[PDB]
């Protein structure tokens, strides 16, 4: 992962879930490790695609589970 | 301010992209004393700060599927506000599986959930709070063109909105003799948190933007101002109405065209 | 005969005043091979003789609230008929208490009964029988002006008919790509066995007779011929339509008038 | 035959692709005694042979802009037929320039021509022939979805069809007390001789075919059968109605979709 | 003030009971810079004082049947105002004889007068002033339920209003791509100076008052506030809309009822 | 009760419920003694009011229970 | 004519047509002697019926021509 | 022009305007030489495009005046 990209995605996830950046690591998962319900995630997804002008399709949206997934996805499509 | 001193209950805020929020915010800028409800504790986290921002300590629990929540909501409003001048019913739900594919596939239980949550809750909420409504009170619900026209994958939620618009007509009759008004605001597609539950909402949003007379999607502010209007005494001759706030999209019987001196072309066919 | 050799399932006969019977009878006079269903044994007593009269041995049990009845109905039709060219869904129900007074009073359970029996059963019936439909098949349901306009005490059944007409639109889309049509016939008030469940139906019937353009109530034969038309290949370009068979009543925005050279007078004000 | 022994005047045949011809032909197959009119001598050449084919010697001159033609038409019908059971008003016109570009560009004279020829002629024709109508007579005119929804370049003719549908409602009231019915058949786009006067009709026809529920354009036979129905005693409870014969197209609030398991796609976006 | 600094042209003031006046007055209270037109010198006497009262020196001649008046009106607005943010088209006319009796009786010349004055003038006025419209401009016309439902003796004016509402749809498309909105306000019956030209208006007004959901006629202020809304940026997502300001009357499919525990009774049948 | 009226009402009830006239006595009740469901009764009521041009209002309709009721009602209103 | 009634009707007509009361005499006619168009009259009629709670029907409205007519009419119907 | 194409187009024009094939020559014009009104032409155009599966656009349709035009057009687009 590109470090500038990860850090910028990390700030979004941090602010969105009101966690500390420190807890936002590539392995972390929104439901399990980050305390996100079905709304938090959907809100977070929109924040990301709105930020990055791209759009995560719904089929690709489900298959996301961890910070790495959203990062590796966004880097491949920005 | 057109709602100065007027008390209103906002039902359905989820975050600051909720249609209910736009409406609540527009009413705030017109001087309204607001109160809010939340589905559960997961949603209380989001309502209660937004309520704070709109200068409101009145934040109550309402899951419309819990019959037992309504008497407490009545008591809370009577304690803290005493009376209501308007109510915003900005609430709908259907299981994911029903908002995709065909109507033929729909389960009876998905049907019952869509109807109870999205339509019957207007009856139970208005019936519950009817004793507390002031002269000239105004009840607003939220609908979609999918009620009377086919929209892709809208399926059982089109059935619910059709009933909902019919409920508005009957409630307008029931309540009009007590000088209470009941309307629906039929918004154009707008990116919200529940609207992500609709299969390929994004394409419906694009089709609207390209083909609406005003070649734009509606803004959250535009829905809120329209709502505020219907809640305010400005619309005191309006009842039983389904008010389209959709950049004009409802008038289109076909895709928009644009001419190159030669043929006509669908606007849709220009960008791709 | 415009339905010679065409197979159709009539759902909803109660006696020879049922709308379903008028339709079935008109289709018979056009050469249709009919099959019929009945709610329970109390209704089998009445269906099975009428079926006999319309030259039909095919009489099946269908309580649309019994999920378990639908697979047997499928098997029966496949055994005895093999395929269907049309289906008549002539069925609705609501508890007495809901067809009177206000909409605000309606119970959640009355709501759910009206919606399940009157709307969802079209989905489950059409989904169940969809594999057996022939090219050009035609699905007909029955609605009422109370869906999109206020009619006295029609209350939750107006909500159901609004959804029902919306279901017709979505089903027409779902099924049209398989060249199957879906329509609603919106009858004017007509004295039937279920219509006695409506509070002061008689006055609604009179108001219609006085104020309809044709100054008559519709006849059972008139609804049946209209239905037959929609079921037949005569209407093979018609789908998603709500077809008014009501002596023209839907056009009236107000009571009818008649002039005495002097004033105008409401027709209603002449007889009493 | 559902019009055996029934006399009808067909106004608007231009060739064997005219909507009026389809209707006339369907009524013929139901046993109707027809009579026809023609605009001028250029059109008499085409009407009088087609009339012959439908077994008719009664061919009269009617330019609806010539007030002086109507008394002769009355006399001709009284001489040769004595009475009428139905009338088909299948006539419209607007200058080329008005059926393209914008409504804003329209000249007052183009406006007046579209309104006189396309709407007022129903009044003058029905008023002229009213003394000769039998009990149960049925008056049919032809409309288009462009009346209540925007259709590309339909412009002033949308205004005319809106008025025309409103005229149907008022005429249904006027004539219903004499037990005479008045309806509009709202056809889907169909390649006719006048329809070539519409800018990029071809694209409107394609958009309809792709996006209609039944994924087909309507056939001339389908419009004729629907018309025949409305003219016949089969529809004797139908008046004031706008009857869509358009492959279901009116129900669509947006382009049709189809799913590839992945996204949804507009059907339009598959062929190009 | 929601129209502070916004320039608008009010067409149709006759006295302080004119719908145009209510609208103009509501816009004034929202900070609008108004300009007014008058039919002739007989009407200049009444417009120019009312304009004065609403703080306006801009009073221009416009007889919409005089093609030659429109270029001067353009020049006047460009001189004195430079640009427009909204236009109120509050104008209609038909000869007395046409607003009574039947539609069948209507003369071609009465027809042409009703259509030119009541519908085409919106085209010519909007086309004339189109170069002077600012971003977000809003064009408002005035309609009546008689357009899509039968109202007693409304006859040719129903035809005109149907066209007028259709013109609103097409103009909304034409102008929407330049971010200009076009709407109709469909008022309930209200005692005005032109409305006295309608046969037994008084009875139509009573029927509305008794049978409207809110059991009141609409006030001139209520129409003006609704109009102001549609002219203002509050409604910047609303275009192509027909907005009912009629105390809810449009929802009624029949006379209102009220129950005496025994029967139901028409409200109409209580007062006489 | 007028005997001509009773006999004529008795024929209607007989045919409607496909019982023998003999079993149709003034004391008999449609639900209990005559084997009528909620449909039989409603159908029978319409047969009566249609026959007699009068209309049993719905409020009066419920309060009927026995042959005598319908007979005594009809005689008072024909 | 009752003098209180005439004087009160006279004030209405005066104000409505912005003439002097003196010119408002029973013989005077709105079109000829009082300078009233088709609007002035219709406005004036509404002013009268609104004032007097009665309603001049349209058929009776046409047949009015002079101040006496409106006065003699109103006195007969108030 | 291809002779098979011309002859086949010539039969259509012949039948459509009920003239003899002999009078259908490339120079002939529908309005002037062939006696065709605005309907004849429009009917004839549809006959051609329907026959040939192609579609003469309306802009190209006007610019046709003579048999050669329709023939040279159709050969270029079939
Ligand atoms: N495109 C759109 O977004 C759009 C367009 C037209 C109409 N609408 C309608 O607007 C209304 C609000 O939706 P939104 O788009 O703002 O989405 P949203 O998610 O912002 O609002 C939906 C609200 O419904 C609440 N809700 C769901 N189930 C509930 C329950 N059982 N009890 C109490 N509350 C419950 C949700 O928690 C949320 O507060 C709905 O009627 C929706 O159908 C939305
Ligand atoms: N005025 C009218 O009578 C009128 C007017 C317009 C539309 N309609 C509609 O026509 C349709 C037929 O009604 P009708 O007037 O002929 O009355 P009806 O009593 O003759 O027919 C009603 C049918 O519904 C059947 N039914 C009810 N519940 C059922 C269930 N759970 N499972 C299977 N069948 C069930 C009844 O047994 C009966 O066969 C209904 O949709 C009604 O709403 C009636
Ligand atoms: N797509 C369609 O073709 C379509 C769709 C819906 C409705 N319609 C309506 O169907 C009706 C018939 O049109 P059509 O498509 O069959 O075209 P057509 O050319 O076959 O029929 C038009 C008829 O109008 C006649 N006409 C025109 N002006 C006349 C006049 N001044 N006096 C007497 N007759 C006159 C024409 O000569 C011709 O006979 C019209 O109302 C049309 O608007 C057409
Ligand atoms: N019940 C009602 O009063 C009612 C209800 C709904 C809609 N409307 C519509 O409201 C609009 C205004 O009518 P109103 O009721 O306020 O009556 P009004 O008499 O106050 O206004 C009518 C205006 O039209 C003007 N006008 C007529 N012909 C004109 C011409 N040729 N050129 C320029 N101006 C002309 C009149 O002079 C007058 O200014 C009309 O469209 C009317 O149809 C009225």
């Amino acid at each position: 992962s590109s470090m500038a990209l990860f850090e910028d995605i990390q700030a979004v996830i941090a602010e969105q879930l009101n966690v500390d950046a420190a807890q936002v690591t590539p392995e972390a998962e929104f439901v399990k490790d980050l305390g996100a319900d079905s709304l938090d995630v959907v809100e977070l997804i929109m924040a990301l695609e709105e930020k990055f002008g791209i759009e995560i399709p719904d089929e690709q949206a489900e298959k996301i589970v961890n910070v790495g997934d959203v990062v590796k996805y966004i880097e491949d499509n920005k | 301010g057109f709602l100065k001193g007027k008390k209103g209950l906002i039902v359905g805020v989820a975050n600051n992209k909720s249609i209910a929020y736009g409406i609540a915010q527009s009413c705030f800028n017109q001087g309204a004393t607001l109160a809010f409800t939340y589905l559960n504790e997961s949603l209380e986290k989001r309502v209660r700060p937004i309520a704070q921002e709109l200068n409101s300590p009145y934040v109550y629990e309402l899951d419309v599927s819990k019959e037992e929540h309504f008497k407490p909501l009545y008591d809370s409003v009577k304690k803290d506000l005493g009376s209501l001048d308007f109510i915003v019913h900005s609430v709908a739900f259907a299981p994911k599986e029903a908002l995709e594919g065909s109507l033929l596939e729909t389960s009876k239980s998905a049907f019952n959930t869509a109807m109870e949550i999205s339509v019957y809750s207007l009856i139970e909420l208005t019936n519950t709070l009817k004793p507390l409504l002031n002269n000239g009170a105004s009840v607003l619900t939220l609908s979609y063109l999918g009620s009377t026209k086919y929209m892709a994958h809208y399926n059982v939620m089109g059935l619910a909105k059709a009933a909902l618009e019919s409920a508005v007509r009957y409630l307008a009759v029931d309540l009009g003799k007590h000088n209470i008004r009941v309307n629906a605001l039929s918004a154009g597609p707008i990116r919200t948190l529940a609207s992500s539950g609709i299969a390929d909402f994004r394409m419906i949003l694009k089709w609207n933007e390209i083909n609406a007379p005003l070649r734009k999607n509606v803004s959250l502010e535009e829905v809120g101002n329209a709502g505020m209007y219907l809640l305010s005494s400005l619309s005191s001759g309006v009842s039983g109405e389904v008010h389209f706030v959709d950049a004009g999209y409802h008038v289109m019987g076909m895709g928009a065209v644009e001419e190159k001196d030669n043929k006509a072309t669908l606007l849709w066919d220009l960008h791709k």
